[PDB]
This record gives C-alpha cells, structure tokens and sequence, in this order.
C-alpha cells in the first residue's frame, strides 16, 4: 500500500530510501504481524505472576489469568490504563502552564498579555478583580489552577461552559470529577493485580479520571497559554515540508510545551542573534513548528508549520535541519539515531524527556529568554555545518488560515448578526444556523497519524465527506496540520468541497469551512464551544448534532481526549480500533451501553467514507430526536 | 415540524390549491383557452424565467405543475429547500394565471393584482437613480392598525417602494394611509398568492434593465439578489404556506422579517418582535441608505408625495393657472446681492383668505450665488424646483416658468403651513441638493399683483427668452465635448448612454446642460465628458473617442457605437426610454409609440412587446429606445433618412411633438404640416390601412430609397 497522500512525504521517502536512512514505516514493516493477543488486549503484566494471556474468543483456549482476572477484566484494566497516562501527559502540560503563569511579572521574561481574558478566567475561579493589580488577579488564579490538580478536601472547579444538566449526570453516574492527580492515582491503584475486576466500574473508573483530563487540565492549560501568550485570531501561515529555506538557517521546533517554543520566537528576533545568523553565511533565521508545538507558535505568531506526526523524521532527511528543538511528546526517539546521518543538532531540552545520544541543553524557566537564546544560538552555529549536496527541499507548500479560539469564532460571527437585534458576542448565530438545518452539525476531527492507515488519506477523507455533507468541521493537532497541507484550510475551499448550506455560510461569515482551533489540549476550546451552544439551548451537549472523530489516531492522549469527548455526551469516531476486540463486555460498553450512561458512545469505523455516512446518520436522529 | 419541513408543506400545500384551481379552468375553459396577465410581454414570468417557455393556452398551464413538482425534492440540505421556495412562487403565479382565466377581473379596489410592464419601466429611473432605497414587501396583519400605519408610512416617508398583501391592506386603510402607484403604496391583493405580484417585478427587472434570457434562472437570482433590493415583512401568525412563500423570497436574496418566533437564519430570516424597529433592522437587513432630510416645516415631506391628490372640496387656496398668472425664476447673482436665509414674503399671506378657494398671484424669486454658478446651472434647479414643491403634503405644482400652477390644501394650512414655508423648502433643498456651488439661498414669495407683474418682466423673462435661445443655439456640430451617462447601470451593466445636444438621454430626464451641471457639481457622478475627437463617419455618428468610452465604461461589452443611426450598431437601451422607434419594412419607414400608448402598432405589437426587444444593453438594429425630444431632432436616424421615416405615430404623441416636428420637417422642404401625413390610431392601425393612407397622402417615406 501507498505511505502517504502527501507528494512531499512521498519525495522524501524516496530520498530517505537512496540515503540508507529507515523511517518508522521502515520500522512498521519490520515488525511485521503483530501479536494478536496484545491487539486485542488479552494479554496482561500487571504482576509477576504474568505475563497472563487468555483467549480473544470466549469459549476457547485459555479463559483466565493466574490471579482469575477474565478477558473482560484484562481489557477494562488496560484501557483504563491507556486513559491514565493520556490523561498524565495532558495534565503535566496544564501544570507547567500554571506554574509559569504563577511566575509572572510585571519586568519578566513571561507578562500577561491577555488581561480581558485573564479577568474572565479570575470570574471563572472566583478571583477579585476590581481594583486589583493584574499581577496579583494573575498569581492568585495560578493557584488555584494548581490547587485543582491536587487538592484533597472539597470540590474542583470547572469552567462555566460546562451545562449544569451534565455535571448533574455525571454526579448521578459517579463519574464527577475530583482533582487531577488523584484520579490518575485512582486509575492506577483499581488496575493493581486483585483490585477491580468489574468491567463496567473499570470504565466508569477511567471515565471520572478522562473528565479532569478535557474540562481541567486542557482546559486551563489553553485559557492560562491564552493569558500570558495572547488569545489566537485569525491568521495566515504555510504549511508542508516546503516552507524550509536551502539558504537559512532552520530550526525546527518540535514537541508540546509552548513556553519554549513562544520564547524562541522571541530570542529569532534578537539583533545579536540575527547578526550571528547573518555572519555564518545564511539569509537569516527560519523558525519551523511542527505537531502540537507547532500549532500553538503557528495559532499566535503564524509561524510556518513544517509537518505532523509521523513526518518529523523526513524534516530531517531534508538535510536542511540544522537544529531540532525539541521538548516533551510524540517525539519519535529514532531521530537520534537519524541525526547522525546528517549535521543536524537534536536538542532536548526538557528533563522530563532525555533521549539517548541527544544534545540536552535543559530549557531554564527562571530564566526562559536567555535559555533560549543559547539554544537557539547553538543551532544557528550548526548552520556552518551543512552540507548543500545533500539538501533536498520539495517545493511544496500550502497557504493556511488558523487562530480560530472561540473568541476568534465569536468575533466572526458578530458580521452576520443585526445590529438592531442583537445580541452580540455569543454563539448565537452559530446556534441559529444549527437549528435551522442550514448546517447539519458540527463536527471535530482530532487525532494523529498511525503507520496503520495511509497517512493523512483518513484526515482528508473524512473531512471532505463531512464539509460536502453541510457539516462544519473544527480540526486540532496532527488532523488539523493534515488538513493544512492538503490546502482545506482555505476560504476558497469553502466553494470547492462544502456542500450549499455550509458553502453559504462560510461565504457570510468569511471563514474557511475547516476551523484550526489549536493544539490537543485546545480541544478543550471545542469542549468550551459545543458547551456554550448548549447553554445557549437550553439543552444537555448529548442533544446536540455534534460528533468527533480520530480517524489516525495513535497515542493514549487520544485514548484519553476520545474518552471525555463521549463522557462530555459527544458521540466518536476511532479510526484505528483500540486493543479492545478480546473483550466482549468492554466492546458492548463502549459501542452500547455507554449511550444509557452519558448519552454518547463510540464508533470504531476504519473505512473513512462509512465514518462520514454514520456521522450523518447519527447527526439526523439526533436533530429528529430534538426537533430541528 | 422543523424550517425544512414547514418549507415543503407550504409547498405542497401551494401545489394543492394550484392543482385544484387549474382543473376548474380546464372545466369551464377547456385546455384551448387563452392565458395571458394583462399587459406583459413575458407570458408568465416565474415560468418564463425558471424554464425560458411562455404559456399560453390552458392546457399548458396544466403542464406547468410539472415545474412546480420537479421543484420540491424534499431531502434537509439548503439548496432543495429554495428550491421548494422557487416551487411555491411557480405555484403562485399559475394559481394568479388562473384568475384571470376564470374571471376577467379577478381584483377590484384598491387591489391592483398583476403589474405591467409599463408600470416597472416606470419605476425602473427611481430605482437607478436611488430615489426609491428599495422594495418594502409586507404581508400578514399587524396586532392594530395603527402600528400597521406607522410602519407603512415610515417606509413611505423614506421614499421606499411598499407592496401589501393580506390583512394589512385593510389595516392600512383604518390607518388613513395613502394608497396608490404614485404615493409608492401598491395593495396587491388579500390572498397569500398575490405576493407573487411583486416578484414578477423583480424577476421582469432582471429580464428587462438585465438584459437576461428566459431560462437563465441563476443569473436571474443573482440579479434579483445583488440589483433588486427588496425585503419581506411578515407580520401575524404565519402558516406553512407563508413560510414556505418566504423560502422564495430568500431563494431570490431577499431577507425575510417577521414578528413571529422562527428558525432564524443569519442575514435571510430575522424575528423582531419590536415594531418601533422593525424599519430600520429591515433597513440593515437589506442594507439600504436613506439619506435623512431636515425642513422646519410643519408638514411631512417626503418623495412619495409627488402623486398625491387634492380634490378641490377641500382645497385652501390655488395659484396660477388661469385664475392668476403665477411664475418661478432661479437667477444667479454677485455675493453681496444675495443674503443667505432670507425668506421675504410680499403681499397677503396665506392665512387672510376667508372664503371657498381662492385666486390669488404668486411668485418666486430665488437667488443663488456662488463661485461656480454660472447661468447655465438656472435651468437645472429651476427643473428641481418642481419635484422640491411636489413632495410637501397638501402642495401640488403644475408647470414650469410664466405657465405654473401651485395648490394648496386645507389639511397642510391646518397643520401651520403659510407662504414662507415655501421659501423654507426651497433655501433647504437648494442648499442639499446642490450645496456644490449654492453657497447662499435668498428666496422671496411674492403675491402682490403689482410686484408680481413687475418683477416677472423684469428678471423672468428675459432669462426665458435666453433660456430658449442657448438651447436653439446647440447642436451637436457646435459643441466639441459630448457627455456619457453610466446612471442606469446599477440594473443594466452593459448600458452606456452618450448625450449629445440633439440626442437626449433615452430616460428624457438627463440632457446635455443636465450632464454638463452634473459633472460640474458631482465630478464622480455617472455623467462625464467625452470629446468628439477621431470622426470616423458624420452622417451615421461615429467618433474613435466615443467607442473608446463606451468599451471602457461598458467594459467592452460594446464595442462600436453609431449615434445617428437605429440599423448600424445603434446605441443601446436598458428600459427606460419614453418611446421606442421599430421600422416597418412594409411601409418603407418606421413607427413609434410612447411607454402611456397601450394599443397596438402597424408591427402588431404593443409598447411592452415592442420593448421587450432592444432593452437590458443589447445592440438590437431596427429597434431605438428614445425620449420624445429625440423625435423632432436634425439627428433623429440621419443615416436611414431622418423623420421622413415616421409612418404612424400615437394621436397623442403625435399632438405632443407636433409643432416641433413641422419644424424640423421643414428642413426637408415638407411644408404641409408634416404631422398631417403621419398615421395614428384613430385613423388606421394595421399596416394596409396605413400604407394605403401614406399612398394618398404622399408620405416622404415611400418615396424614399429603401430603409432596410
Ligand atoms: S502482548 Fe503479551 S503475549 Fe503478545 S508479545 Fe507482548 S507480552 Fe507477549
Ligand atoms: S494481574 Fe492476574 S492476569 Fe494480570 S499478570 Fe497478574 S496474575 Fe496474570
Ligand atoms: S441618460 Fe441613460 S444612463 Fe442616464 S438616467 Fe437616462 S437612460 Fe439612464
Ligand atoms: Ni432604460
């Protein structure tokens, strides 16, 4: 089967094949069948009594481990597992953004840039605000996003788009969220050999922990990066492999915490720095994200986007890398190894994230900017090492419009609002245009890629099927970059794949009909939306025509975001189908049952063209079901 | 039941009465009988435009609920459900077509039902030239009259254009409001299908200033929805059938208003309960500008009042006529002889009569100064001077010059209306319309017999007789810069006018001295010079230069231009000319009829037919859109002859322009009257008749060479 949609992709694998270099579809190749009990998640190594693997299939072979846990309990009890570190890493993230903005200053390297947004989020938190030093607002709600992550006496806070009727729900099931941390902890102590050895408690468990993942820590991690980085408007950027410059310097900046990248920004635009690029014989500084960290820099500054997931080791077969900077996740540790076939400088920076036979060069929050100026430095004086024979830069690029925070959507939607109606500043329009069945829903594709899937033909696929269906689609991450360098991204793509009603509405509103919203953790902003039309309402956001879909996903942060995403009442796709078959009663959980809890549940649909029919299909009854 | 599903009921449901209506007229008719709307030259002009066939008989309007049956695919995506809005429009106008079949006035008073033709040709110049912001469709029943009256004259007050259908009209009428197609207040009728009777303006709109052929639906929407700027307020409770009628409305870009809770859809359908501001969210909905006017006066002026009646029971005092002789002057002066505001009256004032009407001298001395103002811009403010007095309610004004006529009524003198307000009017608008180059404004009233006889000798006329010299002194060889007028297109794109001294604009409300004042005032306005340089051939009228213009304004829509000609590239027509010139290749000449005209013609076409086929910015050889001061021109078709091929002309047309034609025919030795010869209805109408009079009477045409 082909690699990839993308001619870019496509160029460098062949590049990649002539330099001897092997890629992770190399890799995928060479691992060959893999085992069946680990797919169907059947096998288990909680103990050392294991490893334990039962059979797939009910009724044959091996029915139970060597402590009794069934093949329902090994599967519940790995899922959950599989939450609790999606939901680990996503709250990690948050936590760093709460501790640099507790460490704001008026004179320091991190401000507060937001001060509007920072007093809504002060209301949110029960902070003062009137006649108080924004500073002082600023540290006082730092703390008490820290105190949600691990307070142990009373209840946690959660944003005030969040409907009443489902926070009542979910204290009616059990599933109400407690602080962060202790839940991953709860996690982790149910799955010990001997614990939980009931399916649907095991889920429900993972269900409670995924929540403090979507509505605390994405969601504080986004507003708190709003505040001291600046809200995200609309803004144009390209994207693909082909916005590196042969005659550049080119840094690569890779990962997800934003306060580094935000601050290497910062340092490309140093007179001395810029002099230093000058003086080792390139035309300047080329700064180049990509994956998460490469959407925050690309939603605030425009930052050129050089690839998703699984293109970060092509960015280095271009030859033109000379530093890649990278911080924390989906850091593929085989660009080590593959920065030796070439001049460039892998830097870690994180101590949360050392890799082997890596330049690490921690990244000093007391004091970011100058941190990062000697990172950066160290890779501009990489720039005498390149060698310009080796160098091959597909000229392939793609125009893109991201910045789409739900202020930025606000603010768009204000164009089409009579001024002698009103009210202005909502997402009253957006509401009106659901109601009426000139949009048939909303729908948010996120997610990665998988060497699985052909990479990025899930992400375009399912995406042009729902804008062709009159479906407006926001996008985040991996999904959100396929789309940028597909040229989806586009206002002219409104009159080239949306169906009428989504065609003219973009033409109204004049925006693309694929709305870039960020980041993963900025999922949450489409938790904050779908949340805000559902207040809107007056209905509970498991009544709404809204639905999200992973069609390449492959990491347990999507494990995670796919599980608050249906726990918030929001069916989902999954693309790739997760080490679930082996158990039966985990299948009819997800798939079934979940529907009686919480009012969603998943779809596992590998074919993208099915996925887009079932999305429609599920989007009809449920406007059938509220009358629209 | 959701938008969509509220849409396709109403459309069936319209689908339903259609069917129904149509069998009744296949019973008592039989499919053989005719089917026509009074006056129009497009058949039916939904179906004329969604499918480019005319319907005729009977038996094809039955085949026509086919169209309205293809339009209604009942699946929830935008484009089928303006479709269906598309459907409900179709099966309005065939159950409107069959009204008329079963009865043959199926609308009485005040009820208007189908507008024709001439009607929209009428209200295309108002339209372009913005003096009607735009198209106020209100239908349904508002909570009381009052608040029915409010909106309607508020929209009447702002010079829009008002339709009513349903409960309004009688609402309207408890509300005293004044009804009628010169007061822009038209009641169509009190069915919900009459509604259709005002989307056939906007559908013949784009067929006729447009220039779009039937069956072009899409550009014909895309017409109605960037040219027509006409907004629906639906007021009272709203059935499917109603909802389903403003899914039509939408599907041709007009925005939906009501007062009812609905789906709302940005910019298309809009709920305001608010009926205090109901006007101007419309007016935002369909971005419409009015431009606020300020008078102290205690009377309401507005531009609808143009075509407002007085009858003489209850009428306070009249001037001029021929009771007394009554005169109005516009003279420019140094800066120091006119001090700006100061409105003298001279004579009784308007209060001191005390009796039936009265007779009583008027006069109005108006004196502008300026650096600009020369005394070639008199005529033109002298020319507004009448619309500035029409528009005051309870004021009419007849004529122009020595030969006036002013009324007014008693309801405007118990409001507090006197003569200086007159003057208020006048310094106001004088002041507005062309603050360009009237810095200062004195204007005196004068009803003194003896001042009024003294003056008017002395200022008035003098000018007349310069007035009638300068423009017995113009021709087109005497001047050496013509003007292009690009007014007309805002509806027509590719329409270019080129006014010269012997060739007026088509509409006959812009000149060469117009055009020449409305460069000077306005140096971006639609009127610019163009020089008569590059002659290429005189006797057709053609200049390089003046292609050249009409290629870039036209954007080379038109590539060559002849002035002086109606078979060589003749200069095209968007809708508006006051008469329409069609050669007869029977009689060896042409014929003519003006837009009033509503017989037939020796072609065996009406005025709308004859229209129907040079308009929209087409160059059509053989037929000309002209203004009646273009008929007794030395340019009129100098290439094909001259007037000598004017073969039958309308009686009243004809006594119109018959001293100037004499005249100008004298040029061709035809000293008999030359207006004698000419044909007209009520001598001979069909072509025989009328080529046996021209034998007899030695009409110039036959003894011509041959015009075709
Ligand atoms: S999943 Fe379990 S059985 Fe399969 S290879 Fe891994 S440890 Fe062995
Ligand atoms: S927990 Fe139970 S099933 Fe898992 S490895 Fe230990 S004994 Fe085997
Ligand atoms: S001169 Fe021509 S463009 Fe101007 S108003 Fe008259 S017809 Fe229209
Ligand atoms: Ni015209």
């Amino acid at each position: 089967k082909a690699k990839s949609i993308d001619q870019a992709t496509l160029q460098l694998l062949d590049k990649a094949k002539q330099d001897g270099v092997e890629t992770v579809w190399d890799r995928k190749a060479d691992m060959k069948v893999q085992c069946g009990f680990g797919s169907a998640g059947v096998c288990c190594r909680n103990c050392s009594m294991g490893p334990c693997r039962v059979s797939p299939v009910p009724g044959k072979g091996v029915e139970r481990g060597i402590c009794g846990a069934t093949a329902d309990v090994i599967v519940s009890r790995n899922f959950a597992r599989m939450v609790a570190a999606g939901t680990a890493a996503h709250s990690d993230h948050g936590r760093s953004i709460a501790l640099s903005l507790y460490h704001t200053s008026k004179d320091g390297d991190i401000k507060v840039k937001d001060e509007n947004k920072l007093k809504e989020v002060a209301k949110s938190f029960n902070v003062e605000t009137e006649g108080r030093d924004i500073y002082d607002i600023a540290h006082d709600v730092a703390k008490e996003g820290l105190s949600n992550y691990g307070k142990q006496l009373g209840e946690v806070t959660l944003p005030p788009s969040l409907p009443e009727k489902r926070k009542e729900l979910w204290r009616k099931l059990g599933v109400y969220p407690r602080a962060v941390d202790r839940e991953i902890a709860a996690v982790m102590h149910s799955t010990h050999i001997g614990c939980n050895a009931d399916a649907e408690a095991m889920i429900k468990m993972s269900m409670r922990c995924s929540l403090t993942d979507g509505w605390m820590g994405s969601f504080m991690g986004t507003e708190f990066s709003d505040i001291m980085f600046g809200t995200p408007h609309s803004i144009d950027t390209e994207a693909n492999l082909g916005v590196l410059e042969k005659n550049s310097v080119n840094v690569v900046l890779h990962g997800h915490e934003p306060l580094l990248s935000e601050m290497v920004v910062e340092a490309a635009s140093d007179p001395e720095l810029v002099e230093l690029a000058k003086s080792v014989g390139a035309d300047g500084i080329n700064l180049c994200g990509m994956c998460c960290t490469g959407n925050e820099v690309s939603m605030r500054h425009g930052i050129k986007i050089a690839g998703n997931f699984m293109q970060q080791e092509l960015a280095v077969v271009t030859g033109a890398v000379d530093g890649l900077i990278v911080d924390v996740q989906c850091i593929m540790p085989a660009l080590a190894k593959l920065s030796k076939s070439y001049h460039t400088k892998f830097i870690t920076t994180s101590p949360k994230a050392h890799i082997t036979d890596s330049i690490y060069m921690e990244f000093d929050e007391e004091n970011p900017l100058d941190s990062a100026k000697k990172i950066l430095k160290e890779a501009i004086l990489n720039f005498k090492n390149r060698d310009q024979s080796k160098v091959m830069i597909p000229e392939l690029k793609c125009k893109a419009i991201l910045g789409y925070s739900v202020e930025e959507i606000i603010n768009k939607l204000d164009k089409v609002v009579n001024t002698q109606i009103g009210p202005m500043q909502t997402v009253k329009p957006l509401a009106d245009v659901l109601v009426s069945g000139v949009l048939r829903g909303a729908a948010a594709v996120v997610g990665c890629n998988n060497p699985k899937v052909v990479q990025d033909s899930a992400h375009i696929e399912t995406i042009k099927g729902l804008i062709k269906n009159d479906v407006i689609v926001v996008v985040t991450g991996c999904a959100a970059q396929a789309a940028a360098k597909y040229g989806l991204l586009q206002k002219e793509a409104a009159e080239k794949y949306a169906g009428p009603g989504l065609a003219t509405v973009c033409k109204l509103v004049d925006i693309p009909p694929v709305l870039h919203m960020g980041s993963c953790v900025d999922i949450s902003r489409i938790l904050d939306l779908v949340g805000r039309v559902a207040n809107l309402l007056g209905v509970d956001m498991s009544d709404l025509p809204v639905a999200g879909v992973a069609p390449e996903w492959m990491s347990e942060k999507a494990v995670a975001i796919g599980t608050y995403v249906v726990t918030s009442g929001i069916d989902t796709w999954l693309g790739v189908a997760p080490p679930v078959t082996g158990g039966p009663e985990v299948v009819d959980i997800l798939t079934n049952k979940m529907e009686d809890w919480v009012g969603a549940k998943f779809f596992i649909e590998t074919d993208p063209h099915k996925a887009v029919e079932q999305i429609v299909n599920r989007m009809n009854e449920k406007r059938k079901k509220l009358g629209i | 039941m959701n938008l969509f599903q509220t849409v396709f009921t109403g459309s069936k449901q319209a689908l339903a009465a259609a069917e129904g209506i149509v069998k009744q007229a296949v019973d008592e008719k039989g499919r053989d009988y005719k089917v026509a709307f009074p006056d129009t030259a497009y058949s039916l002009p939904v179906i004329f435009a969604a499918t480019g066939k005319k319907i005729t008989n009977v038996g094809e309007l039955e085949g026509a609920l086919d169209i309205v049956r293809s339009l209604i695919v009942e699946e929830e995506m935008l484009d089928k459900l303006l479709n269906s809005g598309l459907a409900t429009a179709v099966a309005a106008e065939i159950i409107e077509a069959a009204k008329y079949v079963l009865s043959d006035a199926p609308y009485a008073e005040p009820c208007v039902g189908f507008i024709s033709d001439p009607i929209i040709r009428s209200l295309g110049v108002p339209l372009v030239t913005g003096d009607i912001p735009g198209v106020a469709v209100i239908l349904g029943e508002c909570p009381d009259s009052e608040t029915a009256a409010k909106i309607i004259k508020d929209y009447q007050s702002k010079g829009l254009l008002t339709c009513l259908v349903g409960k309004v009209i009688d609402q309207a009428i408890e509300g005293k409001v004044k009804m009628g197609l010169d007061l822009r207040v038209i009641p169509l009728g009190y069915d919900v299908t009459s509604v259709i009777h005002v989307v056939t303006i906007a559908i013949r709109a784009a067929l006729i200033f447009g220039g779009i052929k039937g069956g072009q639906l899409n550009d014909i929407l895309k017409y109605t929805a960037e040219r027509v700027p006409a907004f629906v307020n639906a007021f009272g409770p709203l059935s499917e059938l109603v909802v389903s009628a403003g899914a039509g409305a939408i599907a041709l870009g007009f925005p939906v208003l009501t007062d009812q809770v609905v789906p709302e859809v940005p910019t298309l359908l809009l709920t305001q309960k608010d009926y205090d501001k109901m006007v101007k969210t419309s007016l935002e909905a369909r971005n419409i500008k009015i431009k606020i006017t300020e008078i102290p006066i205690p009377v309401s002026f507005a531009a609808a009042f143009e075509g407002e009646r007085i009858r003489k029971n209850d009428m306070l005092a009249e001037f001029g006529g021929n009771k007394t002789k009554a005169w109005e002057l516009v003279m420019c002066a140094d800066q120091g002889e006119v001090e700006d505001h100061k409105i003298e009256v001279i004579g009784p004032d308007i209060d001191t009569i005390d009796k039936a009407p009265g007779r009583m001298p008027l006069g109005m001395l108006i004196k502008v100064s300026g650096t600009n103002m020369q005394k070639d811009f008199e005529p033109v403010l002298e020319r507004r001077l009448h619309y500035f007095l029409n528009y005051i309610e309870g004021v009419m004004h007849v004529g122009q010059r020595n030969l006036t006529w002013v009324r007014i009524g008693k309801e405007a003198f118990e409001k507090g209306f006197r003569l200086k307000h007159f003057g208020e009017v006048i310094y106001a608008k004088m002041l507005d319309e062309f603050g360009s180059v009237v810095d200062k404004c004195e204007v005196t009233i004068i009803t003194d017999p003896g001042k009024a006889e003294e003056l008017e000798g002395k200022y008035a006329v003098p000018r007349y007789k310069e007035r009638d010299a300068r423009l017995e002194s113009l021709v087109d060889e005497k001047v050496d810069t013509f003007y292009s007028c690009n007014l007309c297109q805002s509806f027509a794109p590719a329409h270019v006018c080129i006014v010269t001294p012997e060739r007026l604009g088509l509409c006959g409300a812009v000149s060469w001295l117009d055009a020449k004042a409305t460069l000077e005032l306005n140096p971006t306005g639609p009127c610019q010079a163009v020089p008569k340089e590059g002659v290429v051939d005189e006797n057709l009228g053609i200049w390089e230069k003046v292609n050249e213009t009409v290629s870039k304004i036209s954007q080379g829509a038109v590539t060559s231009v002849t002035l002086y000609s109606i078979l060589q590239d003749p200069m095209t027509s968007c809708g508006c000319f006051e008469c329409i010139t069609g050669i007869m290749p029977e009689a060896n000449g042409v014929v003519m009829v003006n837009r009033e005209f509503g017989a037939t013609t020796p072609l065996g076409m009406t005025f709308g037919e004859l229209a129907s086929m040079t308009g929209g910015g087409v160059q059509t050889p053989g037929f000309m859109g002209h203004g009646r001061q273009f008929i007794a021109s030395k340019k009129f078709m100098k290439g094909e002859g001259g007037l000598g091929r004017i073969v039958w002309m309308p009686k009243e047309l004809k006594d119109f322009v018959a001293e100037k034609l004499n005249k100008t025919a004298k040029e061709l030795y035809n000293i008999d009257n030359f207006a004698d010869m000419i044909c007209d209805e009520t001598i001979a109408t069909e072509s025989e008749e009328v080529v046996k009079f021209l034998e007899e009477k030695g009409h110039p045409a036959l003894k011509m060479d041959p015009i075709m």
